[PDB]
């Protein structure tokens, strides 16, 4: 009985994996959110320029 | 009549004893529930 659910807390964890995909993969608040400080940074060098 | 008395009356009850010598094998055969059968459960157990 303790061994018979291994193959299966696997489950649990197989979409553990695909979620991981969103917030450790194709996140937003941070990664795309940079472009709302580096764009700063090129608007600012441009017109100080 | 001392003879069925004393031995074939016993006798005929050793006739009877076959319940309380076969007994043996079907309480222990109730007893495989919990035993063979009663393991298997606890394999349905795993399996679930």
């Amino acid at each position: 009985k303790k061994g018979w659910d291994i193959l299966t807390k696997s489950a649990d964890m197989f979409i553990n994996d695909l979620t991981s995909r969103i917030d450790s993969g194709v996140n937003d608040v941070r990664g795309f959110f940079t472009g709302l400080a580096s764009d700063l940074n090129e608007w600012g060098g441009n017109v100080a320029s | 009549i001392t003879i069925p008395k004393n031995w074939l009356d016993f006798g005929w009850d050793i006739m009877t004893l076959d319940a309380r010598q076969t007994m043996d094998n079907i309480e222990t055969i109730i007893n495989e529930f919990p035993e063979d059968f009663g393991t298997m459960l606890k394999s349905i157990d795993p399996r679930a």
